């Protein structure tokens, strides 16, 4: 028949189902989710590194008056500053003194760290979902990987199956994303040509083997002093070279339910929140007939000692008598409890334990062998540590939920005095019985 | 502090640490000593705390509805001697004992 | 695991007591204490010959 499941997105923990055909054995079988990620959008806004001023030599327009011709340089800047005054081995290169000006110019640019080190500026919307799962199909630990969005479907092993789509469309990135080397920030970048200067956001291109590159460097060009022949030019600070600090962390550490980021490509595996549907499909080649099965009698279950904790903290210890020899499977019918094992080989009259779990304190509860019912009773412990390191898979529970003497309890308090109310009741209508019979 | 969700910490370049709760300090069991309300502090505490408290309500709303009955009861048995002048109702206070029963 | 008990102070009688985890089974649990040496604190006044 064809089974459709659904599992909430948790790693860690085999889900069980019960594919029941009818007039066939019941289907107990396993899946484990392992990895699930999320592929968002690749589109690269631009490309930004770290720029280097370059800067010419200067020109001493000796007693003259200079100017610049205004080339189209991204922060192209100059000044020609008049009265300057050069020192050198013979004092002042040049002989007059009026006029003696100095052409000064300078522009900006890239540098070699644009070749393998920046930063990328990125456009992502909303993704695809790519997983791998493991299922225990009768004694093949068998693993399938497929990227789930309800429209993919696999056969392997008499076993087709079509797995997502997702429930929950959330997903740990916004618009705006930059990466660097080994991680992502989800943070609003200006647009580029739009870059504040001084900021982070600056100097930009889109390709990284571009000729042309946007810039906002705020370069002003001041005095030289009498002598020093050089560039008094003003420093143009850049984000990257003080990005380090106020990078707060990268979102492997602020991502909300676990998820874990990995670049190239920048896949967030186990974010794990919502749930799967999967549908699963499968011919009578693995189903069992039911009378070929062997049916079993004299369901005597107990529990020497159950404990409410995440481990299996129940062995359930349960004497039967089947028909015949052979594989046996075995369910838990309410989701109270959990149960490791799938199916077990039973002869005859013989006994077998199991290893279950729950989290309340005591239950009754009623498991199928076989399309068998067998119901067995526990009243359990909780464990003395107080932090485990894995997640338990009981613990999914309600609050109307079934106890120890507890309920004789609020069986007992709730008595009633209602019924003397109807005493009342009955005075009140043995007095009223003269003349309350019209209305 | 760990949330009923879970925690995770980590420290340094190590590979960080995953921890979760469990089942309380557990000073409890369930006996005529009770110690049930201890199990409740697992299951939410201070939260269905509210739910303990609105039964202890309901309890006091029944047995206020007790007092309800108990004054419409000896208004109503007052109702047949309101002041019915023959000063002498063996079978009516001797059957009904509600107030002052020497009252013939 | 853990467990705590009283013994009274007699000396040469053996002692059981029970511990008992939950899950596992119980265990009992045999000692005998032999000696409780007071060893009081001491300071010389004087000696006398
Ligand atoms: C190493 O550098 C090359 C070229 O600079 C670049 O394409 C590549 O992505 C870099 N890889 C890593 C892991 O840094
Ligand atoms: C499948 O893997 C789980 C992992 O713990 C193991 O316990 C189980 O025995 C395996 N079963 C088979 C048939 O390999």
């Amino acid at each position: 028949y064809e089974h459709v499941t659904v599992i909430p997105n948790t790693v860690g923990v085999p889900y069980k189902t019960l594919v029941n055909r009818p007039g066939y054995s019941p289907m107990v079988l396993e899946m484990e989710l392992q990895s699930v990620t999320l592929e968002p959008t690749l589109s690269l806004d631009y490309i930004t590194c770290e720029y280097k001023t370059v800067i010419p030599s200067p020109y001493v327009k000796c007693c003259g008056t200079a100017e610049c011709k205004d080339k189209s340089l991204p922060d192209y800047s100059c000044k020609v500053f008049t009265g300057v005054y050069p020192f050198m081995w013979g004092g002042a290169y040049c002989f007059c003194d009026a006029e003696n000006t100095q052409l000064s110019e300078a522009h900006v640019e890239k540098s070699e760290s644009c070749k393998t080190e920046f930063a990328s500026a990125y456009r992502a919307h909303t993704a695809s979902a790519s997983a791998k799962l493991r299922v225990l199909y009768q004694g093949n630990n068998i693993t399938v990987a497929a990227y789930a969005n309800g429209d993919h479907a696999v056969t392997v092993k008499d076993a087709k199956f079509v797995v997502g789509p997702m429930s929950s469309a959330w997903t740990p990135f916004d618009n705006k994303i930059v990466v660097y080397k080994g991680d992502v920030y989800n943070m609003d970048y200006p647009p580029f040509g739009a870059g504040r200067p001084g900021q982070f956001g600056d100097i930009q291109s889109r390709t990284p083997e571009s000729k042309d590159v946007y810039a906002n460097t705020q370069l002003v060009l001041q005095r030289p002093a009498a002598g020093t022949v050089h560039v008094p030019y003003s420093q143009a600070p850049s984000g990257f070279k003080y990005w380090l600090k106020e990078r707060g962390a990268s979102l492997q550490h602020t991502a909300p339910f676990g998820c874990q980021i990995a670049t190239n490509p920048v896949r967030a595996v186990n974010c794990a929140v919502g749930n799967i549907p999967i549908s699963i499909d499968i011919p009578d080649a693995a189903f069992t007939r039911v009378v070929d099965a062997p049916s079993v009698t004299d369901m005597s279950c107990e529990v020497p000692a159950c404990t409410h904790s995440s481990d299996f903290g129940g062995v359930a210890i349960i004497k039967y008598t089947a028909s015949k020899k052979g594989k046996c499977a075995v369910h838990s019918m309410t989701n109270a409890v959990t149960i490791r094992e799938a199916d077990v080989e039973v002869e005859g009259n013989s006994q077998l334990q199991i290893s279950f779990s729950t989290a309340l304190a005591s239950a009754e509860f009623r498991v199928q062998v076989c399309s068998t019912q067998v119901h067995c009773a526990a009243a359990c412990h909780p464990p003395k540590d107080h932090i485990v390191n894995y997640p338990a898979s009981h613990t999914t529970l309600g609050v109307q939920d079934i106890s120890t003497t507890a309920m004789s309890w609020v069986q007992k308090i709730t008595g009633g005095v209602g019924l003397i109310v109807a005493v009342a009741a009955l005075i009140l209508i043995v007095v009223l019985c003269v003349s309350f019979s019209r209305h | 502090t760990v949330p009923t969700e879970g925690l995770e910490v980590t420290w340094g370049n190590n590979e960080p640490y995953k921890y979760w709760p469990q089942m309380s300090t557990n000073g409890t069991a369930h006996g005529h000593p009770h110690e049930i309300i201890l199990y409740y502090y697992e299951l939410y505490p201070t939260m269905t705390v509210v739910i303990v408290s609105v039964a202890s309500f309901v309890l006091l709303s029944m047995v206020g509805t007790a007092v309800g009955m108990c004054v419409c009861a000896r208004r109503r048995c007052i109702t047949p001697y309101e002041l019915t002048p023959g000063a002498t109702v063996p079978f009516l206070l001797s059957l009904l004992c509600c107030v002052r029963t020497t009252k013939a």
